[PDB]
């Protein structure tokens, strides 16, 4: 019985004053306390004050911080259902990925509802029928990746140049980009429906390596300098090191695998199954996998905190759940009306973006 | 493509892969020379010119050659109209209005009231100006003029100067103003004009809005309103003034504090209109201001506006960069504006700003945020704060890098006898600095009672000077030393000082120090003879069993007078729990105790609650957040709650009580013999079943005051039940900690109904922020 | 007086206004601007700040304008003052 109620979100003071001035003109021509949300200062911070804590922390342990609540500030409008989002905290440029079109937005301007993007990019103009499923961003913000189903290749855009243009088509004619991946190395990774993975060098645009497996096994892919992780409908789990070029571990499950995650400060591997079980595995000792959290709804996306303390989940059941690493228990809850497909996180740890229905929403983190 | 900056918002969408090359007009130096030429230079050239130059919006407008020429000729007009115009001209709005007024007088044979026909024309053209502003249309077709009964010939004849010029190459004609600034000014003029008289009978019908808002704020000047009354023979009282005052008041008050950007924007808007009554009426309810400064114009406007702030008591100002350096000399014009001022412009303005800050009487708290001050910067700040009329009694430097001006700070300490609380933090403190600070503190003029040194680097020599300061006769009552590694020999030196009977220190804080079980034992043995220490804090330092035994022995000694004892994250053994329970069985003058991140078993919990059950207990507050607990001890907890008569505050944290445990606790609570006020549960793994018992207990709990339920899964129906329990007249639950974003629409509406029913109920996620009593004396 | 400067797409239109201007001697600036404009573009992108150089006055003084967020302007002026300090030694 959710019975959800929707209200204007920001209620910014400038908007309130503008609304007040608009009414007076209409009244003149007709003859013929209040709570406002703090704006995003310069598109970087909110400038709020932190919350109190029951006790002081240890002198050595100052950097470890955990969040409490999430507050939404802006809503981004796209007429079609969105599939992926990108943050790009350095340039304050948010990218929204949908089935048909891609748009780019800037967070400098203050507005309740954003309808006009700074740049609009569509891949359906080039070909007769273009269906897009995947997208990816680079840490250096010098490249933008977008893969499609019937699109013959993958298109790279560069944000360093004064103008946006297509770098290379990098064709995969018979293979649809179910999975798209990238690394710190210049090297490109991608997975497709027919259990095939083909690998190209951006500098020279040549195929260097091909991998083959059973069908539906390329639904997921995890990249590391010495670890390549692969799993799909089969539920076989394979870890590969390019150096000695052989599968390291094989693992079996009762159901399919969709979600994987990695932790930067110390390796941990998170598993999401069709029956809704979260399994955690450490990549140092390499002994055993363990499960601590179970969800009735299928889990589609996952992400980890830059600090290495909390992970938030997005699933079929229109819910957002955030946990912690020591026990796996959830610490706060925020539900949404639509089925949440995507998720995102910021390297700075101040913002967060999630999208379920055609439009996208931007939230703010409190510490 | 050529267009305005405002039009790029729409254009950036349809155009594919465009290029942007920005066009700029007059250079800054040439503009400065041109403005300097027009200055009358009659003893106010420096101040007026400097006020003109810093205004960024004014120079953005003056970048236009036509606007620059208009400003120049207006300045020339002010020379001739030395006595006719009484108001000063430091703003664009005043200058443009002055030119409009002077031009109108040229058409009039003499100063007289406007005729009826021309007033209709003026209000009509002003209203189409406002309509064009709101509709974002500027073509101004002749059809609109006939719709409102306007003629171009009449407009050009009565105005006597070029307004809304039309040129038609083809058959059709289009009307364009001389500049957009004039059009916005006329729209602002209409926004006051409609109130005076109704003219609908004759008619037959957000960056861009920023200029209109600024013009509207400027037009509220009394002299302009008086002049308009003179032209129209009707007293001018606009209804928008109340709306502006209401908007400013709404900005002034907020639950979580004032955003600095909104405050500075309001200051900019109020400074535009040079009226003392307007600003005074606008701002009365701040009570706390947070300010960010990045330009000298900010300093000037803050100095102008702080005079009318007679209500505020706390101020926080951040200037990161404007005084990072002490000396820097550069000249903008080819020839200097002033021959020799012997001081650059920034220093005089900041001196005036600090004099204004120190002049206020209602203000008694000062904070510098993360300011980075040079040596001369800290010197001038101290010199301005040296004023006798200043009554600021608190200073904070825990985030300010002022190590260069520590000498000036020490000079400030003894000179001002009024301030009491002084805080220093994250400032590397050197040996001669310690010596000077201690010598200044020893001075009889010093009246500082509280001094704090957190993360301030300390030497062994520093420790011995600190001990000599303590043994010396001072007025220091409270002292803290946190996150400072202390040597055992230094600790021995500190201990000897404490054992002295002449020492009179009431609050001592030791957190994250280098305490060891031997060091802790020695410290407690030294403190055994002390009798003037009421508040003592020891956290994050390992404490042995013998240390706890010696501490309990000291507590048993009379004349101890130690009210609050705080211990967290220090490992406590099982036997030490026995000593603590024996002390608690017959304890007086010991109200508050804390234990957090400490291994406490369920049997130890039973022993503790049995010790509390004894009638000779005066422990008001007990905190046990991260102590590992299970569901078995909850029955004894309920029993002790029912039996206890003096426990007021009880807190529990990450310990998993369990559903049955909470059920038993609420069964014990619903009988409501206990007079406890605050109950805290967080991440206790709650379910929807215990909510019925919780609502039942609340429904017969008039004593209960505060409650927290965070990080616990609560279903929808549980939320309705709890809201209904809140709405019952029997419940008096005022402080409640919950996250509203987690729940559905119906729960939010129910909570709004609860707030409607009881005007004194507040729901906020940050439950720990509220403090009924001083609990964070050590945390600060 | 009309000056045309290309504006990078990433910079917001709002940031361009309220420019910070620093006055420095022309000879030092000639060296300060550097021989290559590509490194100027690279530091511009990695700092997200806009700078323009122009000196027409007969005197040795020159004027420098920086465009962008206050933090970026602060870091630009810090770098330029460090370069000037290196020059005076």
């Amino acid at each position: 019985d959710p019975q959800p109620v929707w209200d204007a979100e920001p209620q910014f003071c400038q908007g309130f004053l503008i609304q007040g001035l608009w009414e007076l003109f209409m009244d003149s021509r007709q003859k013929n306390a209040d709570k406002f949300l703090k704006p995003l200062s310069w598109g970087s911070e909110v400038l709020e004050s932190s919350c109190n804590q029951p006790s002081t922390a240890l002198w050595q342990l100052e950097r470890f911080t955990v969040p409490q609540a999430l507050q939404k500030v802006r809503v981004l409008k796209h007429q079609e259902l969105l599939l992926v989002v990108a943050v790009s905290s350095f340039t304050r440029h948010v990218f929204t990925c949908s089935q048909s079109g891609i748009k780019v937005w800037n967070l400098v301007n203050q507005v309740a509802e954003d309808r006009d993007p700074e740049s609009h990019l569509k891949c359906s103009v080039q070909d007769n029928k273009v269906y897009l499923r995947t997208c990816l961003l680079s840490s250096n913000s010098r490249t933008l990746f977008a893969g499609g189903y019937n699109l013959p290749g993958v298109i790279v855009w560069d944000l360093a140049a004064p103008s946006l243009y297509e770098k290379c088509q990098l064709p995969c004619e018979g293979l649809s980009c179910q999975a798209l991946a990238n690394t710190k190395e210049n090297m490109a990774l991608a997975g497709f429906t027919d259990g095939t993975v083909r690998i190209w060098d951006l500098r020279t645009q040549e195929i260097v390596r091909n991998l083959k497996g059973p069908t539906n096994s390329a639904r997921n892919l995890v990249v590391k300098d010495d670890n390549i992780w692969t799993g799909g409908l089969d539920a076989c789990l394979r870890c590969w090191d390019l150096r000695m070029a052989k599968v390291s571990l094989e693992h079996l499950f009762q159901s399919q695998i969709m979600s994987l995650a990695h932790s930067p400060t110390e390796d941990w591997l998170l598993l999401g199954l069709a029956n809704g079980q979260h399994c955690l595995f450490n990549s140092r000792k390499r002994d055993q996998v363990l499960t601590v959290d179970t969800k009735d709804n299928t889990i589609l996306g996952l992400k980890f905190s830059p600090n290495g303390k909390w992970w938030a989940s997005v699933g079929m059941g229109n819910f957002i759940t955030v946990h912690s690493m020591p026990t796996g228990a959830k610490l706060f809850q925020v539900p949404e009306v639509g089925p949440v497909r995507c998720f995102d996180m910021t390297e700075n740890g101040r913002l967060i973006i999630t999208g379920s229905r055609d439009c996208a929403s931007v939230y703010h983190i409190k510490y | 493509i050529t267009t305005r900056n405002t039009g790029l918002e729409k254009l950036k969408s349809m155009v594919v892969s465009p290029l942007y090359i920005l066009v700029e007009g007059l250079s800054a130096s040439r503009r400065s020379q041109l403005v300097l030429e027009n200055i009358s230079n009659e003893s106010d050239r420096i101040q007026v010119f400097h006020s003109l130059i810093e205004n960024h919006q004014l120079f953005d407008q003056c970048q236009a050659p036509s606007v620059c020429s208009l400003v120049c000729e207006a300045l020339q007009l002010q020379k001739k109209l030395g006595k006719r115009c009484t108001l000063p001209c430091q703003t664009l709005t005043g200058l443009y209005a002055t030119l409009v007024f002077h031009q109108l007088t040229l058409k009039r044979p003499s100063q007289s009231a406007l005729s009826q026909e021309e007033q209709i024309t003026l209000v009509g053209l002003c209203m189409m100006a406002a309509e064009g502003v709101w509709t974002m249309r500027s073509v101004f077709y002749d059809d609109d003029l006939k719709n409102y009964s306007l003629k171009e010939s009449e407009i050009l004849a009565l105005f006597h100067m070029n307004i809304l010029l039309q040129v038609g190459h083809n058959s059709e004609q289009c009307y364009v103003f001389s500049h957009l600034s004039l059009q916005d000014f006329f729209a602002a003029l209409y926004y006051v004009l409609e109130g005076l008289e109704e003219w609908n009978q004759h008619f037959c019908f957000d960056t861009r809005l920023l200029g209109m808002k600024r013009f509207l704020f400027g037009l509220m000047n009394k002299d302009i309103l008086k002049t308009l009354e003179v032209l129209f023979e009707y007293p001018v009282i606009p209804t928008v003034e109340q709306k502006l005052q209401h908007w400013v008041s709404l900005i002034a008050q907020q639950v979580n504090g004032t955003s600095p950007m909104d405050t500075l924007d309001a200051f900019y808007c109020l400074f535009e209109s040079q009226d003392e009554e307007f600003v005074g009426g606008a701002l009365k309810r701040f009570q706390e201001v947070w300010l960010l400064i990045n330009q000298k114009m900010d300093l000037k406007v803050s100095s102008y506006c702080l005079k009318h702030c007679q209500n505020l008591k706390a101020i926080r100002v951040d200037i990161r960069d404007l005084l990072s350096v002490d000396n820097t000399l550069e000249l903008c014009p080819v020839v200097t504006v002033q021959e020799t001022q012997c001081k650059p412009l920034l220093m005089e303005w900041w001196g005036n700003f600090c004099s204004v800050l120190g002049s206020l009487r209602n203000l008694k708290e000062l904070d510098l945020g993360d300011s980075i001050l040079s040596q001369r910067a800290m010197k001038i700040l101290c010199l301005e704060l040296r004023n006798q009329s200043c009554r600021i009694q608190k200073l904070t430097f825990k985030s300010a890098e002022v190590v260069s001006g520590l000498k000036h700070l020490w000079k400030l300490l003894f000179s001002n006898q009024n301030l009491k609380y002084l805080n220093l933090g994250n400032t590397p403190m050197k040996d001669d600095d310690m010596k000077l600070a201690c010598e200044a503190l020893k001075h009889p003029k010093c009246s500082v009672e509280t001094l704090r040194l957190d993360s301030c680097e300390l030497t062994i020599i520093g420790y011995e000077m600190i001990s000599t300061l303590l043994i010396s006769t001072t007025r220091l009552k409270c002292l803290s030393l946190a996150k400072n590694r202390v040597g055992v020999k230094s600790m021995i030196s500190l201990g000897n000082a404490l054992s002295s009977s002449m020492c009179l220190l009431q609050k001592l804080i030791l957190d994250n120090c280098g305490l060891t079980p031997a060091s802790c034992h020695l410290l407690v043995s030294a403190l055994f003879s002390n009798q003037n220490l009421t508040h003592l804090c020891l956290s994050n330092n390992s404490l042995g069993t013998e240390g706890v035994q010696q501490l309990c022995q000291f507590l048993r000694n009379p004349e101890c007078a130690l009210q609050r004892l705080i211990l967290n994250h220090c490992n406590i053994v099982d036997d030490a729990y026995g000593f603590l329970a024996m002390r608690l069985a017959n304890n007086t003058k010991l109200t508050h105790l804390s234990l957090t991140m400490n291994p406490v078993g369920d049997g130890a919990m039973k022993l503790l609650c049995e010790a509390l059950k004894e009638p000779t207990c005066y422990l008001q507050e007990l905190e046990l957040v991260d102590c590992q607990l299970t569901q078995n001890c909850c029955e004894d907890l309920a029993c002790m709650i029912t039996t206890t008569k003096h426990l007021k505050s009880l807190d529990l944290g990450n310990n998993a009580l369990g559903d049955k445990g909470v059920i038993t606790l609420c069964e014990g609570l619903k009988q409501s013999s206990s007079s406890l006020r605050r109950l805290g549960l967080g991440a206790c793994k709650l379910t929807s079943n215990c909510c019925e018992a919780l609502s039942l207990a609340i429904s017969c709990n008039p004593h209960l005051n505060s409650l927290n339920l965070v990080k616990n899964d609560f279903s929808t129906s549980g939320m309705l039940k709890l809201c209904s329990a809140f709405q019952c007249p029997v419940s008096n639950l005022g402080i409640i900690g919950l996250w509203k974003q987690e729940y559905y629409a119906r729960v939010r509406r129910q909570l709004e109904e609860v707030e409607f029913v009881k005007p004194h109920v507040v729901i906020d996620g940050d439950w720990y922020a509220s403090d009924e009593d001083d609990r964070n004396w050590w945390k600060n | 007086s009309l000056r045309l400067r290309t504006r990078p797409w990433w910079f917001p239109i709002q940031e361009v206004s309220n420019p910070l201007v620093l006055y420095m001697e022309a000879w030092v600036a000639e060296r300060v601007i550097g021989t290559d404009q590509a490194e100027i573009s690279e530091i511009e992108w990695m700092c997200q700040a806009l700078l323009t150089v122009d000196s027409v006055n007969s005197g040795n003084l020159a004027e420098i304008t920086i465009f962008g967020q206050p933090s970026a302007q602060t870091r630009m002026k810090n770098i330029l003052l460090n370069m000037a300090a290196w020059h005076k030694e």
